[PDB]
């Protein structure tokens, strides 16, 4: 039922939202890293000692 | 690095398309029938039966 303007605002609100994830992907930060990117290699956590 | 373009401008007469937004005028103005004055006045020639 919704012509194709309505859908063109949907699609600005859609890219709105993508951009804020893509955003939210590079810039949670944590002590200098980026955590949640595309570039964030698991960790390790020592615990206990004798490594 | 991270900015929230707002992407805001140019809402007003003259940027809406109206601009002159005339509601009323002459409407569809209406032509005069030409006659022999105004072509003679164009300055061509005349012939037999006034072609």
């Amino acid at each position: 039922s919704y012509s194709q303007e309505q859908l063109d605002s949907v699609q600005g609100e859609i890219n709105q939202r993508l951009a804020d994830i893509d955003r939210i992907s590079e810039q949670t930060d944590f002590n200098g890293v980026k955590v949640l990117s595309d570039s964030a290699k698991p960790l390790t956590l020592q615990v206990g000692a004798n490594d | 690095g991270e900015t929230i373009t707002l992407n805001l401008s140019e809402i007003s007469v003259k940027t809406l398309g109206l601009d002159g937004f005339n509601v009323n005028g002459k409407g569809v103005t209406q032509n005069r029938s030409a006659t022999v004055t105004d072509v003679i006045a164009q300055g061509g020639t005349l012939q037999g039966d006034g072609t």
